[PDB]
């Protein structure tokens, strides 16, 4: 049987996986506003590539 | 937000929807602090998950406990 | 780089040492005096961890330990190897955070934003302060401080804890507790409710302050608002904080039988005694 | 009380009916005329604003509003004349009258 | 400079909300009121709550958990 | 943006400050083997 | 190949390039000095064969 | 020119000199969103959020605060800048979101947010005066504008904002300058 | 297969894949480095069969 | 099956595509190199009869 | 059954069956690789016959 | 956007390296098999 | 972005620099290989 | 050569040699200063046939 | 080398140079006070012959 | 020499020299009264040959 | 603000002010010095 | 900034400070040899 | 910006400065090799 890996380090390297999933995910929600970057260069994205900017409808009163 | 609430920071859903100065303040103060800056929205995405993974990555712990390692040490 | 709307913001001014001379920027980052000072303090106090990793058993990043020196040196600087190390970068860590807080303060002002920022952090800074200076100050030797190592450090908490048999009976420790979890449950309702009106089910308008003020309403029965919200997040985030402090600065200073029989008074009100 | 605020816990109130001379209260109340002789003006100017723009139940609550303002500040030229009265009679009083 | 710490000045409205959003079932419980000290450090308005049917059944489950906790 | 003419004369300094670079850490390497071979 | 310089800013590769090799040149040197054949303080003025050699197999 | 900045140099991370009126261009802490909708913000049912306070007769100040109307008005430069003549209220969230002031000279009315209003003793005592220490009372003249006297447009909320941020910078040539 | 560089800028894919080697480069090398067979800081100078080797079966 | 290009931006896809596989080797790489039978950098010189295995029923 | 893809946008099933395949797979593997009879990696070359078995009924 | 003819396009180089990727992996694990065999 | 003729002329740059890199890499295994061999 | 001063402004790759350094010289003399051989505030006035030379344990 | 003044206005770098040097010596003294052989306020009478070596 | 009161403000200057001699004056202070042979407090009366001294070399 | 005559003025005093507590300071010593030297 | 010949007469103030800094310090160190030397 | 010419006046003060230094670096590490040397 498997001496060195347990369900414990298994259940570990899962959270790592998704978490770093997050951390993209989340990046890419900050770069809504403010993106792309202006450069001397021309424009930059960073890395992800941010989510595109959102729009909002307002509601018809009552 | 109490930093930028003299400018009607406070008022986060209008920063969302129709961006004011300060927003644009609050995100360039982290920009130029830490080099990178979220948004008045995503902000609160930053602070729902840090809350939830506080207590999800706890339950994970207590059920490996006594049933995966006994002794974590 | 810089955002679409960054570059009108980019004046001169708002600093508080350096004047026009630091006053510029290096990609993102602001740089100013404490800039300098703080990449100084950084750099110097991270290489002195690297050579104390360096002259310890082990790189495994877990296990690298920078302990403080034996208690016999008092408030001297011990041999380098014995515990100076560690009080070299404890100087270099006291030097950095510092000047990040006072780099906030030029970035504040230059924002026209006012002064919260540097201040919220500064709670931070006094927790390690007592933790590193004035606890250890107190009880006449540097060798009190928390060992610099990701899980060391843990034995160092643990081992301060049971050195007052039980140290949940600690009161402020209680306050500080609370304060910790019920900041962790307003940031997670405040979290909720901004992005619940802003991302509503699809086909439905973007929500507005009332709603979110009605349901935070009949959750806790009062309507917080919106700056009330900011107010009580950073009261019990920095409070946290603050309590913290006081819970390590009593143990051991001003208390040093076990926690638990410190409710002796209680016990004893004249009531009932 | 809003203008000695903590100060009332030790009991300096420079707001009460003072018909001895007391030269505290002739500071709060020409401090207090003052104020409140420009807060009947603003009254009285947001009422013939809103009556020139015509809103009923808005011109009712301005004339309401203004009905205060005048009573606030009759209370205090009340004081003011108690006060005025008192220097008179009471020696080292000021020389400047209250009111 | 002011820090916006508390609020030095607050404005009463005599009709209120806490009379909710339109809602549907359930029924909205007590008259919305004003707390001069929660006005101080937040929104003044102390007011009505919503519990529907499983608001009513978890207060009646929670209360027999409190009981038996406290008669123990 | 850099001219072509630019490129091609800043291209002459890098590669010759890489080529010193190079040389000086090889007499170094050169130095350690000398004192101390590590295979 | 000198186009490189027309894909990317000079000044940039240069901070970049001076970041990278005084990483590596500190991490390469501590590396070292933890050794014990190698901690150079210590033991610099040993001769080859008077130096360590980590243990080999039975 | 129809450019407001210009570089300091010609280096990368440099900053921006304005080349007018920093506090009246919008420059530095004196900016505002230059692109932000130009219409007043609503509330739920869909009237006006922000209005001044003579037009929503269900308003009034809470017992035991202030009535700030009256008030003189004490600017960066100790002078008074004005009286307290009426009160913006939020309808969304029940607050004081601007102070009108009937200026000293020259006769107009500007709107003056309350996050720039320090009272006298925290508001411990005294309560007898307004402090802004951001501008001072010569400034108060060129507040901007409002384009009607009974709404404002989350524009003019970003214009009047910004032009008392920049205060702290630009209403004296010292305040731009370091404390040593 | 060029086209390729119309899906992706090729100025962020150098960035990326020199990202990519320079931590795959550390990573195999502290790995090797940890181990006791390579060890080479240490035991390099051993001939290939006084080199360290782990267990067999019995 | 190429609609699919037209389902998905092949742009994401393929940026998918490699960190799957990335993570994958190298799940797969670390846990055999944490095995007992498979550490082949402490025992790849072994001969297969030579490389351990688990016991046995008894 | 087609009109499925009415009611469901397959570019969501898709992801969210092919997450699901990925998780559940893995699940299994490392499920089967913790036990003492499918320890494949350790123990895979063992026949059938030899390879471990839990424990009958005790007679207790 | 792709048109359908660059789909099918890029689907010929993504099943030509699709496959060129399978074979690779066919040798490691032969090579690793005729090493150490795992059955 | 790029033309299709500046794409394949990067190309052709970047597909000699991977080959480079690989035959540097080779001669390192070699190397590594003949000084201690790991299988 | 010169312009280098051309691409960077002087007036802070100064600041930032200097810095470099100064924290360069800091570490060497806080590594020498730690070491046993060159301690040089405790034991700086040992001859070079006193001074400590540190070797591997024989352990024949 | 007075140019240098011309980069860096000295009106702005004093008090920079003066608490660098006031934190060295500091430092400095603090480190002799606490080795054996310079801990002079309690030793500083011994005289060189006596004084401690730190031989290994 | 006295141009330097046109470079420094001396209301300020005058705040942080004090501030800075009477943290030093308070330290200086602070090390004698830890120390053994200056703790005067305790032992002020004894005479400078009865005062402590530190441990000669061996 | 400050001129050359003012500058002047305050020199003079502040000269003499730290000359005069460097005075007074050196008495110090010598009477800590009498009491208990330390070298 | 200031011009070149305020720059010239600080650099002569600044210079001679740092002269009389060293030599109070190269006395002090000579003081310290003499009473216990470091090496 | 800055010219040319004061690029090149200030590159011979910088490349004057840095050999400069380099040399009294040269003759401490003179001085520490002769009290104790490291090889
Ligand atoms: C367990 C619970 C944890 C709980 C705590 C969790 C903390 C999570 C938050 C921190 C992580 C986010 C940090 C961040 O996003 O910074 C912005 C930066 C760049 O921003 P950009 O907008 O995308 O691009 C700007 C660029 O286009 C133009 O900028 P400019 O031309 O002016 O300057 C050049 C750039 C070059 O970029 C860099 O130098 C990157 C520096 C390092 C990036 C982060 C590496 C990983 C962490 C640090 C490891 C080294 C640390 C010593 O210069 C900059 O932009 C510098 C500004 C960014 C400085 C970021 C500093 C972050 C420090 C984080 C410390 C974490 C400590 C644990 O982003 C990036 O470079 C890419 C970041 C990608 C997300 C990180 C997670 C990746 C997960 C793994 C996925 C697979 C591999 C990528
Ligand atoms: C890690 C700890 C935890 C903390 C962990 C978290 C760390 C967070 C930080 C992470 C890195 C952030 C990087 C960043 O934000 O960069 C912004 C910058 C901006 O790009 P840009 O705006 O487009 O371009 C700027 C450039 O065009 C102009 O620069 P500037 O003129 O303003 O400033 C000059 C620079 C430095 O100059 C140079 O480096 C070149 C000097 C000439 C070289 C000549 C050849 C030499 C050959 C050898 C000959 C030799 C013989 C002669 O510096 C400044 O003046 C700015 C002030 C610096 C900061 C103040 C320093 C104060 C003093 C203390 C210094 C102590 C020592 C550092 O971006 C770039 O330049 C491109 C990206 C650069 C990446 C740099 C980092 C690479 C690290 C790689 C490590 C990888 C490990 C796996
Ligand atoms: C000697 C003591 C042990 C220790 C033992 C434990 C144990 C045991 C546990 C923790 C847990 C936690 N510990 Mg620990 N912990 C120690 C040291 C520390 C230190 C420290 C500085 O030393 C810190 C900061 C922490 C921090 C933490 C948290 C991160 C974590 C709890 C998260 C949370 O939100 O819980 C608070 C949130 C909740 C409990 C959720 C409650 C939600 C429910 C729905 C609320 C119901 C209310 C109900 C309606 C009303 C009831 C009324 C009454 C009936 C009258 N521990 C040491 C090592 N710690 C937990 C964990 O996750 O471990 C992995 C845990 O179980
Ligand atoms: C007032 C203008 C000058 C001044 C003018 C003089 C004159 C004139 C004489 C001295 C003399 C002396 N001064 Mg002087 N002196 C000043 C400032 C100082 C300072 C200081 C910290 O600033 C110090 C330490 C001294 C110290 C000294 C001594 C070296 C010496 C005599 C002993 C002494 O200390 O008397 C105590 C004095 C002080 C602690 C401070 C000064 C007090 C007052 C202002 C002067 C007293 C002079 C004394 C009565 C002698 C009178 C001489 C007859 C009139 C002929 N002076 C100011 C700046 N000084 C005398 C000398 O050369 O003797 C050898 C002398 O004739
Ligand atoms: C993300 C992790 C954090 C978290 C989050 C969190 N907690 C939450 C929420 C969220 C997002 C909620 O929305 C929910 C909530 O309602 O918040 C106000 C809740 C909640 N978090 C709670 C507590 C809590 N959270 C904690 C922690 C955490 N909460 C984490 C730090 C802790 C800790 C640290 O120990 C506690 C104690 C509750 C306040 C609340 C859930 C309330 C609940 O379920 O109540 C059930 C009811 C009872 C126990 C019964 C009460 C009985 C009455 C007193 C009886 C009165 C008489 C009655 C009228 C009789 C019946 C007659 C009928 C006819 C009417
Ligand atoms: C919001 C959603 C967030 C999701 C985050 C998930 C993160 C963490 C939790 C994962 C579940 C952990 C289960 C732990 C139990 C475990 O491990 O028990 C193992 C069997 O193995 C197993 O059950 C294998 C368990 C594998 C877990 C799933 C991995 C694959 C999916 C990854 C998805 C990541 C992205 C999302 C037994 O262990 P033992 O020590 O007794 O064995 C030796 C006995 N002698
Ligand atoms: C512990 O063991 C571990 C660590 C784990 C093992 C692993 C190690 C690993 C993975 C190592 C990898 C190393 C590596 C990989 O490639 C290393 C690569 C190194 C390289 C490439 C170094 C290059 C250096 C280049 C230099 C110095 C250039 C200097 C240029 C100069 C001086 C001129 C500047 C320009 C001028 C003056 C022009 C101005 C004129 C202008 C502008 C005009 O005229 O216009
Ligand atoms: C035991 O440890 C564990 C970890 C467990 C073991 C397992 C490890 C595993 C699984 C490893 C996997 C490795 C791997 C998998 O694929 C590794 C893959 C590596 C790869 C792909 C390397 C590719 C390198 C390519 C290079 C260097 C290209 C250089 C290009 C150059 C120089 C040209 C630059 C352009 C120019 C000059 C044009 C300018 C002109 C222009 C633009 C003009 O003119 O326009
Ligand atoms: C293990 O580590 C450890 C143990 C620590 C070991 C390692 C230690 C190390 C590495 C130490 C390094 C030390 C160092 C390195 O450089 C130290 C460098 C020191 C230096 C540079 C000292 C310089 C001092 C200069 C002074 C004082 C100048 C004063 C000038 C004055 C007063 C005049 C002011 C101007 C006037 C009056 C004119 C106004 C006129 C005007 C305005 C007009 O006329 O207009
Ligand atoms: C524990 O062991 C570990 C630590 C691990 C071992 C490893 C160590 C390692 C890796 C070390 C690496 C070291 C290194 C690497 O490169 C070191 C490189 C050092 C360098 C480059 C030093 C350069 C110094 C340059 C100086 C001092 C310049 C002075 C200039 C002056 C004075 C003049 C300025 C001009 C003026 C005033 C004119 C204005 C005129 C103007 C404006 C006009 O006229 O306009
Ligand atoms: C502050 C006085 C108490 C502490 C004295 C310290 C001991 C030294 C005593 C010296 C005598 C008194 O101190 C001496 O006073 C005079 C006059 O006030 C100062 O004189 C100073 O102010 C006068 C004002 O008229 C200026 O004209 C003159 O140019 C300037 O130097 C001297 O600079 C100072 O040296």
């Amino acid at each position: 049987m498997m001496e060195y890996i347990d369900g414990a380090q298994i259940a570990l390297y899962a959270f790592w996986l998704f978490f770093f999933g997050l951390i993209i995910y989340l990046r890419r929600e900050d770069k809504r506003e403010g993106y792309p970057l202006e450069s001397p260069q021309g424009p930059r994205d960073g890395w992800p590539k941010g989510a595109p900017k959102k729009t909002y409808v307002h509601r018809d009163h009552g | 937000i109490l930093a930028v609430a003299r400018m009607g920071g406070e008022r986060e859903i209008e920063q969302i929807t129709d961006r004011g100065t300060a927003a644009e303040r609050s995100m360039l103060f982290w920009r130029w602090c830490m080099g990178f800056n979220a948004t008045m929205e995503s902000i609160h995405r930053w602070a729902w998950w840090f809350a939830v993974l506080t207590t999800f990555t706890g339950g994970i712990g207590i059920l490996l406990t006594g049933t995966v390692v006994d002794n974590w040490y | 780089a810089m955002l679409s709307f960054e570059k009108k913001y980019r004046v001169r001014g708002g600093t508080l040492i350096g004047g026009d001379l630091f006053d510029f920027w290096f990609g993102p980052f602001y740089v100013g005096f404490f800039g300098v000072t703080t990449i100084f303090f950084v750099t110097l106090g991270t290489l002195l961890c690297v050579w104390g990793a360096a002259m310890g058993p082990t790189w495994n990043l877990w296990q690298i330990n920078i302990a403080p020196p034996d208690l016999k040196y008092g408030l001297g600087l011990a041999p380098l190897r014995e515990g100076g190390l560690w009080q070299i970068i404890t100087l270099c860590a006291l030097g950095a955070f510092g000047s990040w807080a006072l780099r906030q303060a030029e970035i504040a002002r230059k924002l026209g934003m006012g002064m919260h920022i540097p201040w919220a952090y500064g709670g931070a800074i006094l927790a390690y302060t007592t933790l590193v200076v004035i606890r250890p100050f107190l009880l006449g030797a540097w060798g009190h401080g928390f060992p610099y190592g990701i899980f060391s450090h843990l034995d160092w908490v643990s081992n301060v804890g049971y050195q007052y048999l039980h140290f949940h009976y600690n009161p402020a420790h209680m306050i500080a507790v609370t304060f910790f979890f019920t900041n962790c449950l307003a940031l997670a309702m405040h979290g909720s409710l901004i992005l619940s009106v802003t991302n509503p089910p699809k086909g439905t308008p973007t929500g507005t302050s009332e709603q979110e003020n009605v349901f935070f309403r009949d959750l806790l029965g009062y309507s917080i608002g919106a700056i009330g919200i900011h107010r009580l997040g950073l009261f019990l985030a920095v409070g946290a904080a603050v309590w913290s402090a006081i819970c390590i600065v009593i143990s051991g200073p001003f208390w040093t039988q076990g926690w638990p029989e410190w409710w002796n008074w209680w016990l004893n009100l004249p009531i009932w005694k | 009380p809003v203008n000695d605020g903590i100060w009332a816990w030790y009991g300096i109130d420079d707001d009460r009916p003072m018909a001895a001379w007391s030269r505290f209260h002739a500071t709060r109340c020409v401090e207090q005329l003052a104020i409140n002789r420009a807060r009947v003006g603003a009254a009285e100017w947001a009422l013939a604003d809103v009556q020139a723009r015509g809103i009923v139940p808005c011109i009712a609550k301005a004339a309401a509003h203004l009905a205060r303002a005048r009573a606030e500040l009759a209370d205090w030229e009340a004081q003011g004349h108690r006060l005025e009265a008192a220097r008179k009679v009471t020696p080292g009083a000021w020389t400047t009258p209250v009111i | 400079e002011y820090q916006n710490l508390f609020t030095r000045v607050q404005v009463r409205t005599v009709p209120e909300p806490g009379i909710p959003i339109d809602e549907s079932t359930g029924t909205r419980y007590g008259t919305g009121t004003f707390s001069y000290l929660a006005g101080k450090f937040g929104d003044a308005q102390i007011g009505p709550i919503y519990l529907g049917w499983a608001g009513v059944l978890s207060l009646i489950f929670g209360f027999i958990a409190i009981e038996i906790i406290g008669l123990n | 943006g850099m001219t072509e003419e630019e490129a091609r004369r800043f291209h002459g300094y890098m590669v010759t400050g890489t080529l010193g670079y190079v040389v000086v850490a090889s007499v170094a390497h050169f130095l350690a083997w000398s004192w101390r071979p590590w295979f | 190949m000198h186009r490189i310089w027309l894909m990317y800013d000079p000044r940039r590769v240069m901070v970049a390039l001076v970041g990278f090799l005084a990483v590596l040149a500190l991490v390469i040197h501590f590396v070292l000095l933890s050794s014990q054949r190698y901690s150079w303080i210590e033991n610099g003025t040993l001769g080859a064969d008077q130096a360590p050699v980590g243990a080999s197999a039975p | 020119s129809d450019v407001k900045f210009v570089p300091a140099d010609n280096y990368n991370g440099s900053p921006i000199i304005p080349t007018g009126n920093p506090m009246i261009d919008g420059v530095g802490p004196a900016s505002w969103a230059e692109d932000r909708r130009d219409e007043p913000d609503l509330t739920y049912h869909g009237s006006h959020k922000i209005v001044p306070m003579r037009l929503d007769p269900t308003f009034s100040i809470a017992k035991g605060d202030p009535d700030p109307r009256g008030l003189p008005v004490i600017a960066a430069d100790k002078q008074v800048a004005g009286t307290v003549v009426e009160l913006w209220v939020n309808r969304s969230e029940p607050q004081v979101s601007y102070y009108e002031v009937q200026l000293a000279s020259g006769e107009r009315r500007v709107l003056l947010p309350t996050g720039y209003v320090q009272w006298p003793n925290f508001g411990l005592w005294g309560n007898d005066k307004l402090l802004v220490k951001s501008i001072t009372a010569a400034q108060f003249a060129n507040v901007p504008a409002t384009k009607r006297d009974d709404q404002i447009t989350l524009l003019e909320e970003d214009k009047i904002c910004a032009y008392y941020a920049g205060g702290h910078m630009y209403a004296f040539a010292e305040r731009s300058q370091p404390i040593i």
